[PDB]
């Protein structure tokens, strides 16, 4: 359970499991996600900036 | 149970708005007569009888119909689309010469319907939802048709055949590729829903005019 | 004249031909609904509002039904609130599992109706329904396994936009909603379908994927591209 | 007092199994279009009360008082068309009475809609007729034809100066159409979907007239009771059950027939004498339905003492329904028979509200793993609860009706439905 | 990222009454621009309009 | 007597015979109302 250094991770496929949703920018309490997204080239829904501030972050 | 029909239109070779179709003067003749048994002003009343006529004219529903219909009737499309596919006796695909719907619903599912059906399945060699190669004869599922007490049933072209067994089934489709008609009726020996055994009603002649009249009526 | 009705026991004067809906509306109380827009005419259909009348056995669509004199309409009562229940059990058992990749996401009627009317737990052990989407334009992006057909964006396109291209194909669970053809919904009062559907059926195809609800910072302002001043 | 054993003097639908002539020599022949011209000079009031008095009630499923209905209409006219119309979508899995009352006596429809017509100030009568029936719809329109050159219905009808039409409107199929709103919605050219009452049909039906939507049965006997007393007519039943009824009786029995019968005949009593009793016997019977899919079963147990009688089965947690009797003997799957029904309540569903197309989906796919076995026991409360949620927060009645027979068959069927799904789990256990 | 250099950016405040709002404005010495509220009018619906005899009312879908 | 089927005239029908007595009834018809209007769209 151990909460160490962040990490965005991928399906077996190679696809960003990520899906621009922003429910963690929504939640996060110190405010350190900041996301930005759209329409990929094949449409998929996923993120183009996904930036994490580890100097506000509270882990 | 899925019906497998769907309910969107694919533009096709076969099925297209540049299909042709047109009614025959007769048939504009008999819409003329349909669409004036309703009030002025409400001539969208007759999408079902004119719809229905121009199926019975092509042999089915294509998009040039359905537009044909509109046009004739100056009503939307989509609404003629609405009620071509809400309704199941519309048949929006080709189907065969003779389309044969047997009742499976529980009070025909009481008596062998299912019996019926296997019977035709391997008369024709073709599934419950298929037509024949020759483009002679489709067989479907159909719920309730109004002759629960004439069980097993089917109904061919507006025709009702019932009381029906395995034997009597293969008959009237052997009798039907033949090319002669068979008689709708049931095939037990019955002529109506009558009980078999004999009549337990109605068995002396009926009374005359004014037989039980009120004194003043 | 005006007649007298109840809403929870209090009193208020209302016209005749008014609806419990309007009714509620005037004592301060939105009843929940999917299907009913007061700039649209009135569906009835998707019965999410049905409340209790006091002596009446059976629940009355509100936004259908017009007043009767001396009617106590019971908003919060345990009839009201199971009926709220059940329909959105019904909703959600074939509404699909696309929250997150959805854009309506915070801004969702049936997620709030559902976090403020319903149940907090799912008795649906069968499969799900999907349904084929649709191409009505470069606009209106349509991903109608979300819809609840309700009827909204058919009402307002016929009455409103005064193009009869939307209904209801097919009957039963199959019904759907879209052209029936490959046509495209071009018209200068687009968008409102995308602004009164409830769900994320009918979506902003340039605001896909872009931003969420409450990131997004409100200026109230006038428009420019015409005269009208919207 | 005993009810049952109908006389042939006091049967009105003479010409039943279509052993006489259907034509309108041959309704002529009988007591049909007799003193018509009279009835109609003695006006809407004495038939509205003749009707009252005779206390018949809806012949196609929930029972009104027809007096009381064709009284709504009665009103003052206001500038708008009056139309009556019939109700021949015989749609209910059971029922063939309007079927044989349409293929063998036309001419008491047509009679039926004349009186009825005067009595609620109509101009015209527009019946309804399912497309499957296409052979009974044309003997209708030949019949139509016959009374049109007879001068019995069109202008000056009978020789009354009343005008009033008679049209025959063939629908496609539609069980939801045959719902009275739906009915009205598809004679407009609409998809046929029910409407919301308010407005009731006695204020705003088809064409936004005044219209009132009566059964085929209902309509064909009210002639019959104009020319007779009514005096009469409440004689045969009970209090407020009066008059003659059609039954069906089909299923697992004998001799599966449609027959006349007075209106409390005992169902065991009907069964034994007009059908030839279950085909096992007795003994052999499991279940019955008395009237057509919508109305729940009864067991045995039941059915040994019951009326069929609308308060008498109301009584039975039951309803008498379009008095369709399907016999379930002991060797049937009934877990099957109610899936069928739920299925065919499936696919004749309208879809329009959200109760009745999600939950009779979802009530379809429990029953189909009910059959199986492949559920839980603490599922059936589930069902119960689904199905009770489908009732009474629909637009129309056939979401009610979808979830009583799920009800019968929860309430007098739990232990087979327990000991299946035990089966199946042993089954599945010993892989 | 987004900078800022104004402290008021996110301040909103809630009030009951648009007199407690300029009140509030008034002591505080900001300029301030009153929006009256906007509330609906109200609007007559009737189900049975969507089946007229003689009127524009009557829908051709449900 | 009453011991044969005298219903045997619909072993004649055709696709077009519904609307056909349906041509034939046109004749002894009555005016329909008018609601004023060609149409709702009107
Ligand atoms: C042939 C027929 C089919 C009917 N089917 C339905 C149905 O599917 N659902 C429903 O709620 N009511 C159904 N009804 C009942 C109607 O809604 C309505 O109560 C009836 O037609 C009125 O006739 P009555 O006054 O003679 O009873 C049906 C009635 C008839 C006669
Ligand atoms: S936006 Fe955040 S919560 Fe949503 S999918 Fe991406 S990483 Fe997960
Ligand atoms: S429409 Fe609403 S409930 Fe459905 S997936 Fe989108 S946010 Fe979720
Ligand atoms: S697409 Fe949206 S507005 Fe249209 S019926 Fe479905 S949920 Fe309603
Ligand atoms: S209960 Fe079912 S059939 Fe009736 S209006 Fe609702 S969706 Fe249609
Ligand atoms: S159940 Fe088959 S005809 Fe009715
Ligand atoms: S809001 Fe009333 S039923 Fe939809
Ligand atoms: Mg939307």
């Amino acid at each position: 359970r151990f909460r160490g250094e962040h990490a965005l991770r991928r399906y077996p496929s190679g696809e960003e499991r990520c899906i621009a949703c922003k429910l963690c920018e929504a939640v996060c309490p110190a405010q350190a996600i900041t996301i930005e997204a759209e329409p990929r080239a094949d449409g998929s829904r996923r993120t183009t900036r996904y930036d994490i501030d580890m100097t506000k972050c509270i882990y | 149970g899925a019906g497998g029909a769907l309910f969107v239109h694919r533009d096709t070779p076969e099925n297209n708005p540049d299909t042709p179709f047109d009614f025959t003067p007769e048939n504009y003749k008999r819409i003329e007569a349909i669409v004036k048994n309703y009030p002025e002003g409400h001539k969208a009343a007759a999408v079902l009888p004119v719809l229905d006529l121009a199926q019975r004219q092509n042999g089915w529903l294509p998009i040039s119909a359905m537009n044909k219909v509109a046009e004739i009737l100056q009503v939307p499309p989509m609404r003629v689309y609405e009620v071509a596919t809400f309704y199941t006796m519309y048949n929006r695909k080709p189907v065969g010469k003779y389309h044969i719907q047997v009742c499976t619903t529980t009070p025909c599912m009481l008596r062998n319907s299912d019996s019926i059906l296997e019977a035709i399945q391997k008369k024709l060699g073709i599934k419950v939802g298929e037509t024949t190669p020759d483009k002679l004869f489709t067989l479907i599922e159909v719920e309730c048709l109004g002759a629960c007490v004439n069980a097993p049933m089917v109904q061919i072209n507006d025709n009702y055949y019932e009381d029906l067994t395995p034997k009597d089934i293969e008959e009237i489709i052997d009798e039907l590729k033949a090319g002669k008609i068979p008689k709708p009726g049931p095939r037990s020996g019955r002529f109506s829903c009558e009980p078999a055994g004999g009549l337990t009603s109605l068995t002396e002649p009926p009374k005359g005019p004014g037989f039980g009249v009120q004194a003043g009526l | 004249n005006l007649i007298e009705v109840f809403v929870d026991g209090q009193s208020v004067m209302v016209e005749p031909g008014t609806t419990v809906l309007q009714a509620c509306e005037k004592v301060g109380m939105q009843i929940p609904r999917f299907c009913y827009h007061e700039r649209l005419s009135v569906a009835g259909n998707c019965r999410m509002c049905l409340v209790e009348i006091e002596k009446a056995p059976k629940v009355v669509a509100a936004c259908a039904m017009p007043v009767m004199k001396g009617w106590n309409i019971l908003t919060n009562s345990e009839k009201s609130k199971k009926a709220r229940e059940g329909v959105m059990e019904f909703l959600l058992a074939n509404h699909p599992l696309d929250c997150p990749i959805c854009d309506q996401g915070g801004e969702c009627d049936l997620q709030d109706q559902s976090m403020m009317f319903g149940s907090d737990r799912s008795r649906f052990l069968e499969g799900k329904r999907a349904v084929e989407d649709k191409n009505i334009g470069p606009l209106v992006k349509t991903i109608m396994t979300r819809c609840i057909q309700c009827t909204r964006c058919i009402r307002f396109a016929s009455e409103i936009a005064g193009v009869d291209d939307l209904g209801t194909t097919g009957r039963g669970n199959d019904m759907q909603v879209g052209t029936y053809i490959e046509k495209m919904f071009m018209s200068e009062l687009s968008g409102n379908i995308i602004d009164i559907c409830p769900v994320g059926a009918l979506t902003s195809k340039p605001y896909a994927f872009t931003a969420r609800p409450w990131e997004t910072r409100k200026t109230e302002s006038i428009d420019v591209m015409d005269a009208v001043g919207s | 007092t005993s009810f049952g054993s109908l006389k042939d003097e006091d049967r009105i639908f003479t010409n039943l199994y279509g052993r006489h002539d259907w034509r309108l020599k041959g309704a002529q022949s009988r007591g049909d279009w007799y003193k018509t011209k009279e009835i109609l000079l003695k006006g809407p009031d004495w038939i509205l009360g003749e009707v009252k008095t005779s206390g018949l009630r809806g012949r196609g499923g929930a029972g009104f008082p027809t007096g009381l209905k064709w009284s709504f209409m009665n009103k003052p006219s206001d500038g708008r068309p009056k139309y009556l119309v019939v109700n021949a979508d015989e749609g209910e899995p059971g029922t063939c009475k309007d079927r044989e009352i349409i293929r063998h006596d036309p001419h008491k429809l047509v009679e039926g809609c004349l009186v009825g017509g005067r009595a609620m100030g109509a101009r015209a009568a527009y019946i309804y007729i399912r497309g499957e029936f296409y052979n009974e719809a044309s003997n209708l329109q030949v019949a139509i034809r016959e009374a049109y050159e007879a001068g019995l219905i069109g202008k000056n009808a009978c020789g009354s100066g009343y005008d009033f039409d008679v049209f025959v409107v063939r629908g496609a199929g539609a069980y939801i159409c045959g719902e009275e709103t739906a009915l009205i919605e598809s004679i407009e050219g609409k998809q046929g979907k029910p409407r919301l009452k308010p407005p009731f049909p006695a204020d705003v039906g088809v064409f936004g007239c005044p219209t009132t939507v009566a059964n085929v049965e209902t309509v064909a006997v009210s002639p019959t009771i104009c020319r007779r007393g009514g005096a009469w007519f409440a004689s045969f039943g009970r209090e407020r059950n009066s008059g003659t009824k059609l039954f069906n009786i089909s299923g697992h029995v004998n001799h599966p027939c449609t027959v006349e019968e007075e209106m409390s005949v005992p169902l065991k009593e009907l069964i034994e004498k007009h059908a030839g009793g279950v085909i096992g016997g007795w003994d052999n019977l499991l279940a019955v339905i008395p009237g057509g899919s919508s109305t729940p079963l009864i067991p045995k147990s039941v059915c040994e003492t019951v009326l069929m009688d609308f308060d008498a089965l109301v009584q039975a947690q039951t309803g008498l329904g379009t008095a369709a009797v399907i016999v379930m003997d002991r060797s049937t799957d009934i877990v099957k028979a109610i899936a069928r029904l739920i299925e065919f309540y499936k696919h004749e569903s309208c879809g329009q509200c959200t109760p009745c197309r999600e939950g009779v989906d979802w009530m379809n796919k429990v029953m189909a793993r009910f059959v199986k076995g492949d559920a839980r026991p603490a599922e059936i409360d589930s069902l119960w609860e689904i199905s009770k949620q489908i009732e009474g927060h629909t637009i129309c009645a056939l979401g009610d009706g979808a979830a009583w027979p799920v009800q019968g068959l929860i309430r007098h069927f739990r232990p087979e439905l327990e000991e299946r799904m035990q089966q199946f789990a042993l089954q599945h256990q010993a892989r | 990222w987004s900078s800022t250099a104004d402290p008021l950016s996110n301040l909103v405040l809630t009030f009951s009454t648009k007199e407690d709002a300029v009140a509030f404005a008034e002591k505080n010495g900001w300029s301030f621009d009153v929006e009256e509220r906007k509330v609906p009018k109200p609007k007559s619906k009737s189900y049975g309009a969507n089946f007229s005899w003689n009127k524009r009312t009557r829908v051709s879908t449900k | 007597d009453n011991s044969t089927y005298r219903n045997l005239q619909h072993h004649e029908y055709s696709t077009y015979t519904f609307l056909d007595l349906n041509v034939e009834l046109s004749k002894f018809r009555m005016p329909q109302p008018s609601s004023g209007r060609q149409s709702p769209r009107h």
